């Protein structure tokens, strides 16, 4: 019984601040980075990322919001069956542990304009034995509207945040999956008619070879994961050739600063 | 040495600092007494008696002072008793001193003595003060101080012209205002700072005079500061044996002997001792010790002791009360005026109805401070820092008059502001220290101030100091103030820094040097007279009386710390300390070496802000902060808001400080009053601390940290994250404004696309958007452009284009903006390259060119990036992305040439026994190369070329070339050009002993004089010549048949095609080229060259078969060549070239122990130091005299011929040295001891790597770069003078092998690896010299049309490599449309330049002509831009001063950069010389040449570097002098013409036209002038006349110089001149006028002009002149060079029937007053 004897006053804490101290630990894990690739598939379409860009695409992120970016790439000249993955573009985005929300506008710029799609990358938690279905309806809602993302061409690279290392794995939808994707409207885990027949594994190596670069926003930076009401799904944007800024650089949380002036 | 201790320096401390108490007793002044009340004690001292006066003791009068002294005393009549004392030591001697007087007593007015001694040093006879000449350091303890001393010292000194100034601490370009200024003051921290740094400059020089005053602050924990600074400054003399004076200036106070012992002070000559009776105004002094123990009574006890002490003396005497708060000031006026309410006592204070209140009535009322609202009508007031400066003044002026009864005040006012009152209270001795985290005593220094504030100077007849403190404290204050506090050392807890400076700074570079170092500390000095004291028994000090063990010891542990924390390398065996980048950036940004150690254990590429903010919070500046409960619930609330996540507790201080500094770049007030302070103190320290993380980040590449550490600095400045409207950094700007561009959350760059009104309209408020529009263009912005210039495939150099795109305005931008250019890598993770990068005010709307090298690989990388980001403006960066997805890479280099294994050439291969006898006594065989090459060049004629490495013995190649011509016929002429004139000197030596001595051939050297080096392209069978004076020569072969009858022409270095004179080489052999197309007889061509990767190029270029080509690569060098490469991790050059010190001395003794070697190093003055450093290393290493090699007694008679008292010294050693500055035979004595082995070491500078006779085993370059004083930046050194240095190492009949060491810095030892161990690429640069070669060309007829300057571009080295390596000239691809298109523009833009000129006519913009003006500037090979230039100024009335001055400007005339000290000389040099000059500004180039010019001109005398600088300007003027005459001739101006003729002439004699034309004879002195104006006229042939007894009678001179003057008496030229007008009886109207003027030299004489003032052999001149003198118009010009006789005709139109003087001048360009002047008529 407090009665009047036992008094305590709350001093706040905040989430993103923890995840601001693990988010600069995310540099240990760039030594570390295993690709899940031993599969039952044997060829198909070999996607090879290389490895500065997946480094960088690693620093950035976060440990609970996932962070996606565009893959444009092309073939070694008399190697067709080879994708070399050449560019990843950082675009406004905000996600969840579950999903990211992306523009409906793709990148558009003269520098990719020799390049091809190759599909996306994006963070995870943790690792799954599966696809997610939020990806399946992602990349089959991205194809329904963008009719250069080819369904046997395009993949998602998803990188899990295994107890010190980052895994990779690497899939594609199939036309089944393609269709069930385009017409679902349940975000849920389980959403009715989801199937592991949606998607297959694809080959994929990281490489020292060659280098990848980055393309980001002209106007603003990519994370809008502090501004979410900034974001609109119908958003335009430009583009720039430069490196992106880690999840909770300064330019990412303006408020923060702004209202720590308040007091 | 050996049997060190380890000691502990804390254990040895003085914990009190300034409050430690080392006299046990305290004995009060008579009639002192002690009273008792109820918690206190109380002590009165009466006031002291003054002595009354002396022996001999009179108040000096201003009169009797030095005239130019009274200046500084003007206002006063007599010097006061204490300066009166001083007067003689201080104004008539140079005598260091130390005076001791009590505050107030007038020790300012004696240093303003010393002052005005110093000054009195530099006074012209023109009155003025040679300002420039000296400085004078003013050491003030306290900023308030230092501000209130330039204030007054400006006012006392500004009659003399003298600027007195503090410092910014900026010196980011400020270091400026320690130029402007004749005497600095500041605190003794700050010149410790600028001292620290210690790079080469002109301040150091001029320190004449240092005061420190307050100087007993040596008992202070900032006393160290001075000790390093009289340390520092001591042993600065004893290097430089130039002597400053030292004045001390301290209270009186017990060592002042050793105080004086420490100033080196002779205690008889400059010790004055004035005890506290000299005090102006007796003090009556009232000290309370307060027994209360605790905090709440303690505190009202003191309220009721001041508020007592008040009482006594309300109404009848103002107070000044003391408090050591900004806030306890009000606090404690409140309490007062409270008590006096309850009481009814107010009204004492305010008289009633007395005129004070009248004056408090308005001011009170208008409350301009809320404190003072509620104090001021009441006859209180406040004064401190955090007032406004009006308010602080109106506190001041209501005090001066008695107005304010109660004035409550902080140190600041004491300290600052020239206010007495009659009684000072001292309320309490407590100040909380955030260094301590404590509360501790107050300092001595603020005490003694502000008591001595205490009765005003002339109304008071007694003052009254009322100290209240503690009981315990009362015998320490007592004897503060009563002349027994003894003055302490407490620099034993800094001595690891204070030691770190000095190795820093290169002064201490071992144990014995620190030891020697601290025997100069206030410290030892102590130790010596007081050992036990400082912890040494008296036993201790009897078995080591001077200390030497102990002092051993200290700097052991010292040594042993500072290499614990890696600041130093240091060495137990031999003592020695290797200096650190660490140490540097500890000792250079005033950091202590624990906190250096901390940011090196944890800094890291991948830190983020969180922890570089815990890095910054665990500094060793902030050990003694601590986390108080009654702090820790603020801080808890600011800690889960801050924006930067703080990982530690709350119970740690580290998390305490980080929330501290994010708080004040918050701008966040605290309530904490420790936290408030501690606040302050944490980001006082912040700026530099993060300057220091910063410089180390950047220096380790690491991109990502260096851009977030700027930024931090950045946003410590400013007070303000990124996040905020970059544009409230104009605090002009409004808040609210900025705050609602921040809500309307907009992109900042957006506002560059806006208009005025569109600003407005975004921010919904129109009034402002133009304002807004203005201050968007006034912040700094830079557009950046890059052309990318392949080198190979691996090396890029990269061409920066800066274009500023804002407005200037001086009131924001100041003079400079200082910006960070930083190129990146793909992932922006490493910096590649980075470099300051200064924006000078004056250049605000130039672009700026910026030049690097980066590297690259394959397959290439997508891009780099280059960010240039300001050093001061936060949101203020421009990135430019550098793609390579159109880089078109040049060609891998071929491979070389195989070198045969053949059999070694014998001399008999000559097979001819002259031939044989050039080398028959030298070798027995060529090297390998020779042999190789020997066919193809002895029996053939094809163009052949050779590369390989300096040593390989190119040059026998070129002779067997030139054998072979003399082979083929006796009359064969061989040209041979080199690039520099010292090597052309060289090979004049060598082959006119092989070819004129040896076989009969005539071997000649040419000059640059056009009739001179004609005359020996005739006669030479040998002629050797620089690219230019074969480019003058060669540009008129249509009309010289000797430059096409050219046999052979061999080139040699031609690899510095690629160089910055490399154009003439090009266009030069390019020429020879073309006219052996012509000429149908072909000339044969020899290339010798360094190994070139691209050397097929340069073959093809000049016609060689492949098969004729022998492309040598490094590798195959005769003598082996040893390279290695060390790179030194320092970026500050200075402390760089001390870490390079021993490494010279290691490489010496590991690579060539016995066998001699050279050093280079970058200057002058290091040729020197490291001659004397490799000496005292050799000494400390008891090999002392190890590189003599010779007897000395053998060596002395060589060393009376030298005048350089330390190169003797040095020789003597075994070491010589060689600089620009010594003359060329001390020059030839050190090199003709080095070659003949008595001296094993030369220390040469990098300006002699061409013209040194001398080889060696082992050749040492020490540093890459080299400070240009021009553009006040490092340059690198050339490619081509590293090779050449390289190939200093090689002595093929001496040694097996050759060795060289490299020493550079870091960042480009890969560079050297690529291109020293490669092959090197060369590169036309002719595409950026084209005008002058296209208007030659033009003027000889072989350009006619821009096909045809399409069609010559054809012919260069330029237009082979522009398909090699397109992107290098800005090609985009190689079609021949392509660089058709090229060489279009390159023509079009060329000839437009040209033709805007007036120097080409272009008609139909198809066909050009030469004009008058072109045909002019080709002539003379003037730049066009020269005499477009003098075409412009010249007309037809500027004075021969402004001929000077346009000829000082031109183009021709930008080389020599190395002085700016001897300005000031030339300033003097304008009234001495003739030339007055309109638009005095003085400068760095081009007016050192017209005013050195002057020097010449009126036989002034110079230095001997300025003299080899004289004689280049001299090797121009007669050019420029005659490309005037030939314009103003042109033109039809008679008198102009003449001038200009005569101003020939001064410049051949050294002379002027009033002159006596008796000065060209030899020893002929003004005396001797005014003696032959005695019964004689002014003439050389009166001279002649009579007969030698008369003669000698008047000459008094010897017969040797008779003999000269008779030289000069027979070449003075003597003629027959007849003049004759053709067909006179029938001359018609129009164009037949005829003159025929007939000359004959009588002697035949042979030999050049006499002028032996001027450098080149001239030859003697005419010019024959008619015209009219009436008109101004001259008719007809010839220029003649007159032999035994020659005839002149001149034509010229008669107009009308009509007046007809005609006046036929006969004028020269060499001498003086042999114009001759025949005048007559004759009508049409
Ligand atoms: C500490 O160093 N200084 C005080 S100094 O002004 O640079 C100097 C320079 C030369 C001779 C003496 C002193």
């Amino acid at each position: 019984g407090p009665l009047g004897s036992m008094t305590q006053t709350f001093s706040s804490k905040t989430e993103w601040r923890v995840r601001a101290i693990s988010a600069a630990n995310l540099h240990l894990r760039t030594n570390h980075i295993y690709v899940s690739s031993d599969d039952i598939k044997e060829t198909g379409y070999t996607y090879i990322l290389p490895k500065n860009v997946l480094k960088k695409f690693i620093c950035i992120s976060d440990l609970r919001a996932q962070i996606a970016g565009y893959l444009y790439g092309v073939s070694p000249p008399d190697n067709p069956q080879v994708k070399e993955i050449r560019c990843i573009v950082m675009v406004p985005q905000w996600g969840t542990h579950q999903t990211v929300h992306l523009p409906g506008q793709l990148p558009q710029h003269e520098y990719l304009k020799e390049m091809e799609p190759l599909g996306w990358i994006h963070t995870q938690p943790n690792e799954s034995p599966q696809l997610s279905p939020q990806d399946v309806t992602t990349h089959a809602k991205i194809m329904a509207d963008n009719p250069s993302w080819d369904g046997e061409k395009t993949i998602i690279i998803t990188c899990s945040f295994t107890p010190g290392s980052c895994t990779l794995t690497a899939y594609k939808l199939t036309p089944s999956g393609y269709e069930w994707g385009r017409q679902n409207t349940d975000k849920g885990n389980n959403p009715k008619g989801y199937l592991p027949s949606h998607y297959e594994r694809v080959q994929m190596l990281l490489s020292d070879r060659f280098l990848g670069f980055f393309m980001v926003p002209a106007q603003s930076s990519w994370n809008y994961n502090f501004m979410g009401v900034r974001h609109d799904p119908n958003m335009k944007y430009e583009l720039q050739l430069a490196n992106p800024k880690e999840f909770y650089h300064e330019v990412h949380r303006p408020s923060h600063f702004l209202n720590f002036a308040l007091l | 040495l050996a049997p060190r201790q380890v000691l502990d320096l804390e254990d040895l401390v003085f914990t009190q600092g300034s409050h430690f108490m080392a006299n046990k007793r305290c004995q009060l002044p008579d009639g002192s007494f002690r009273r008792q009340r109820k918690g206190y004690e109380e002590v009165h001292v009466p006031a002291l008696k003054p002595k009354p006066f002396g022996s001999e003791e009179q108040l000096l009068p201003v009169e009797k002072l030095p005239k130019y002294a009274q200046a500084g005393f003007e206002g006063f009549k007599t010097l006061n008793r204490i300066q009166s004392k001083l007067y003689r030591a201080a104004l008539e001697t140079d005598e260091n001193l130390l005076l001791c007087a009590p505050t107030g007593a007038g020790k300012t007015n004696v240093a303003l003595m010393c002052m005005l001694r110093e000054i009195g040093k530099h006074i012209n006879m023109d009155g003025t003060i040679n300002v420039d000449d000296f400085k004078i350091i003013y050491i003030a303890p306290m900023r308030s101080l230092v501000q209130e001393m330039v204030g007054s010292f400006g006012k006392r000194l500004a009659t003399y012209g003298i600027t007195v100034a503090e410092l910014t601490g900026d010196h980011q370009l400020c270091k400026e205002e320690i130029s402007a200024t004749q005497i600095i003051v500041c605190t003794p921290e700050k010149w410790d700072i600028i001292t620290r740094k210690g790079g080469e400059r002109t301040y150091t020089q001029l320190v004449r005079l240092i005061i420190l005053d307050e100087i007993h602050l040596l008992h202070d924990d900032r006393g160290p500061v001075l000790e390093a600074l009289v340390a520092r400054a001591i042993r600065n003399i004893e290097m430089t044996q130039e002597d400053v004076r030292l004045i001390g200036l301290s209270a009186t106070l017990p060592n002042y002997e050793d105080v004086a012992t420490f100033l080196r002070v002779d205690p008889a000559k400059g010790l004055f001792y004035f005890d506290n009776s000299f005090r102006p105004v007796p003090l009556e002094q009232t000290y309370v010790g307060i027994t209360e123990k605790k905090a709440i009574k303690r505190f009202q006890i003191m309220n009721e002791i001041v508020y007592e002490k008040i009482m006594e003396h309300a109404g009848k005497n103002q107070v000044l009360v003391f408090v050591h708060s900004r806030k306890e000031t009000g606090k404690t006026a409140r309490a007062i005026r409270d008590m006096c309410l309850e009481k009814d006592t107010l009204g004492l204070f305010l008289r009633e109805g007395s005129a004070s209140t009248e004056v408090l009535r308005t001011e009170a009322e208008q409350c301009k401070n809320l404190e003072l609202k509620d104090l001021l009508p009441y006859g209180f007031a406040i004064h401190h820092a955090g007032m406004t400066r009006v308010d602080r003044t109106l506190v001041e002026d209501l005090f001066a008059d008695k107005h304010i009864q109660v004035l409550v005040s902080t140190a600041t006012l004491a300290w600052g502001v020239n206010l007495p009152a009659h009684t000072v209270i001292i309320k309490g001795t407590q100040v909380y220290s955030p260094e301590k985290g404590r509360w501790t005593e107050l300092g001595a220094l603020d005490i003694l101030q502000m008591l001595g504030r205490a009765g005003r100077p002339q109304y008071d007849t007694k003052g009254e100091g009322i100290l209240i403190t503690s009981h315990g404290e009362l015998q320490y204050y007592l004897s503060l103030l009563n002349q027994q506090l003894p003055i302490e050392s407490q620099m034993v807890s800094k001595l690891p820094d204070m030691l770190n400076a000095e190795i820093v700074l290169g002064n201490v570079q071992n144990a014995k040097d620190a030891v020697n170092w601290l025997g100069y500390a206030y410290l030892y000095i102590r130790m010596l007279r007081s050992p036990t004291l400082y912890g040494i028994s008296h036993d201790d000090l009897k078995g080591d009386p001077l200390l030497d063990q102990r002092r051993l010891d200290l700097v052991h542990t010292a040594a042993l710390m500072l290499d614990k924390n890696n600041l130093v390398k240091y060495d137990k065996k031999t003592g020695n300390f290797q200096v650190t980048e660490l140490g540097r950036i500890a000792s250079h940004y005033y950091i202590t070496n624990d906190t250096v150690q901390t940011y090196n254990q944890l800094l890291k590429p991948t830190l983020s802000e969180i922890e570089l903010f815990r890095v910054f919070s665990l500094s060793s500046e902030f050990k003694n902060i601590t986390v108080r409960e009654e702090e820790k619930l603020e801080l808890q609330k600011l800690l889960e808001r801050v924006p930067i996540p703080v990982k530690e507790s709350i119970e740690e201080p580290s998390a305490k400080i980080n929330v501290l500094l994010q708080a004040f770049i918050s701008q966040l007030k605290l309530e904490g009053f420790a936290l408030m302070a501690d606040m302050v103190y944490v980001t006082q320290s912040a700026g530099r601390l993060m300057r220091a993380i910063f410089e180390i980040v950047l220096n380790r590449g690491w991109a990502q940290l260096t851009d977030k550490t700027l930024n931090l600095c950045k946003m410590i400045d400013k007070r303000m994250w990124q996040s905020m409207c970059p544009l409230r950094q104009f605090r002009k700007l409004p808040e609210e404004v900025v705050k609602k561009i921040e809500k309307k959350n907009f992109p900042f760059e957006r506002l560059y696309d806006l208009n005025h009104n569109e600003i407005g309209e975004l921010i919904r408020m129109p009034k402002m958007g133009k304002t807004i529009h203005k201050y968007v263009h006034l912040f700094p912005k830079l557009e950046l452009s890059v052309h990318l210039q392949p080198i190979t495939r691996s090396t890029l150099k990269v061409e920066l284009t800066i274009t500023p795109d804002f407005q200037w305005d001086e009131k924001v931008h100041g003079s400079s903006e200082a910006f960070w250019i930083l190129v990146e890598d793909v992932d922006s993770e490493v910096i590649l390259h980075h470099e300051y990068f200064l924006l000078k005010a004056k250049y605000a709307q130039d672009e700026h060119l910026i030049t690097f090298f980066v590297p690259v690989f394959e397959p290439l990388p997508p891009q780099y990036f280059i960010r240039v980001v300001s050093d001061r403006w936060l949101s203020c960066e421009t990135q430019l992305p550098v793609s390579f997805r159109h880089l078109i890479l040049p060609e891998k280099y071929p491979p070389p040439t195989e070198l045969l294994d053949l059999q070694p050439l014998p001399v008999s291969a000559l097979r001819n026994s002259a031939f044989e006898s050039l080398y028959q006594d030298k070798f027995p065989f060529f090297n390998p190369i020779q042999t190789q090459v020997f066919n193809t060049v002895y029996n053939s004629d094809d163009n052949v070329f050779v590369g390989a490495p300096t040593g390989s013995g190119k040059t026998i190649c070129a002779e067997f070339a030139i054998l072979r011509m003399l082979l083929q016929s006796s009359e064969g002429r061989c040209v041979y050009i080199t690039p520099m004139e010292a090597l052309a000197e060289q090979v004049y030596m060598d082959w006119y002993e092989k070819f004129q001595d040896r076989l009969n051939k005539k071997v000649v050297l040419l000059t640059g004089e056009t009739s001179t080096d004609l005359k020996l392209l005739g006669k030479g069978n040998i002629i050797i010549s620089t690219p230019e004076k074969w480019d003058i020569l060669s540009r008129r072969w249509k009309q010289r048949k000797n430059v096409q009858n050219i046999n052979l022409f061999v080139v040699d270095e031609v690899h510095l095609i690629g160089g910055e004179n490399g154009p003439v080489l090009e266009v030069i052999c390019s020429r020879m080229r073309y006219i052996s197309s012509q000429i149908e007889r072909p000339i044969r061509i020899v290339a010798l060259s360094s190994s070139l990767s691209n050397a097929k190029d340069v073959a093809h270029w000049l016609g060689c078969s492949a098969t004729s080509t022998f492309n040598f690569h490094p590798n195959v060098r005769p003598v082996p060549l040893e390279l290695h490469i060390q790179g030194f991790n320092i970026s500050h050059t200075q402390t760089r070239l001390l870490s390079m010190a021993k490494p010279v001395y290691h490489a010496i003794t590991k690579h060539s122990p016995k066998k001699p070697v050279i050093v280079f190093v970058p200057s002058r003055k290091q040729t020197r130091l490291t001659a004397i450093d490799i000496l005292t290393t050799c000494a400390a290493d008891i090999q002392r005299q190890r590189f003599l090699h010779c007897t000395e007694k053998d060596l002395i008679p060589y060393l009376e011929k030298l005048s350089d008292s330390t190169l003797k010294e040095t020789l003597l050693n075994g070491v010589g040295y060689l600089h620009e500055g010594l003359s060329p035979m001390e020059r030839r004595l050190v090199e003709q001891l080095f070659s003949s082995g008595a001296i094993q070491v030369v220390v040469a500078s990098r300006s002699l790597c061409w013209g040194m006779n001398v080889a060696a085993h082992l050749v040492i370059i020490m540093d890459t770069q080299y400070y240009n004083g021009k553009i006040h930046a490092y340059v690198d050194y050339p490619i081509y003078d590293v090779l050449q240095m390289v190939g200093h190492a090689n002595r093929p009949l001496q040694d097996d092998e050759g060795r060289c060491v490299i020493m550079c810095q870091g960042s480009k030892k890969d560079f050297f690896k690529k291109f020293l161990y490669e092959p090197l690429p060369v590169e036309s640069h002719l595409d950026h010299c084209m005008h002058d070669h296209f208007n030659a060309e033009i003027v000889t007829k072989t350009i006619e049309n821009k096909q045809d300057a399409v069609d010559y571009l054809t012919w260069t080295f330029l237009y082979r490599r522009m398909t090699q390596n397109p992107n290098y000239y800005n090609l985009q691809g190689i079609s021949h449309r392509h660089l058709s298109d090229h060489l279009s523009e390159l023509v079009e833009q060329t000839l437009s330049d040209l033709e805007q000129s007036k120097c080409i006519s272009i008609e139909d913009e198809m066909d050009v002509a030469p004009l008058n003006l072109g045909m002019i500037a080709a002539y003379y090979y003037i730049n066009y831009t020269t005499i477009e230039l003098f075409s412009m100024s010249l007309n037809a009335k500027t004075k021969v001063r402004g001929l000077i001055e346009i000829i000082s400007n031109a183009a021709e005339y930008e080389n020599i950069p190395i002085r700016h000290h001897e300005d000031n000389l030339l300033r003097q040099l304008a009234q001495k010389v003739p030339h007055k000059l309109n638009n005095p500004k003085f400068n760095d180039p081009h007016v050192k040449t017209n005013l050195l010019l002057q020097a010449h001109l009126s036989r002034m005398q110079l230095s001997a570097e300025l003299q080899s600088d004289t004689e280049e300007i001299l090797s121009k003027a007669i050019r420029l002098i005659q490309a005037c005459v030939d314009v103003l001739s042109s033109n039809g101006w008679l008198s102009p013409a003449l001038a200009a003729m005569e101003l020939a002439q001064m410049v051949t004699q050294a002379m002027w036209s009033k002159d006596s034309y008796l000065k060209q004879l030899p020893h002929f002195t003004s005396e001797h002038i005014k003696r032959c104006t005695d019964k004689g006229v002014e003439s050389v042939f009166d001279i002649m006349e009579m007969e030698d007894e008369e003669r000698n009678a008047l000459l008094q001179l010897t017969d040797s110089q008779i003999a000269d003057v008779a030289r000069f008496c027979n070449r003075y030229p003597n003629i027959e001149l007849s003049y004759e007008v053709v067909d006179k009886d029938s001359i018609r109207s129009g164009g037949p006028v005829v003159v025929l003027v007939q000359l004959e030299r009588e002697e035949e004489v042979t030999g050049p002009v006499i002028a032996p003032l001027f450098p080149q052999k001239r030859e003697e001149g005419w010019w024959v002149v008619i015209g009219d003198a009436k008109s101004n118009s001259l008719i007809s010009i010839k220029r003649l060079t007159l032999q035994q006789k020659a005839k002149v005709k001149l034509d010229f139109v008669a107009p009308a029937t009509g007046a007809h003087n005609y006046t036929l001048y006969f004028m020269s360009d060499a001498y003086m007053g042999c114009d001759q002047e025949y005048k007559f008529s004759v009508d049409v």
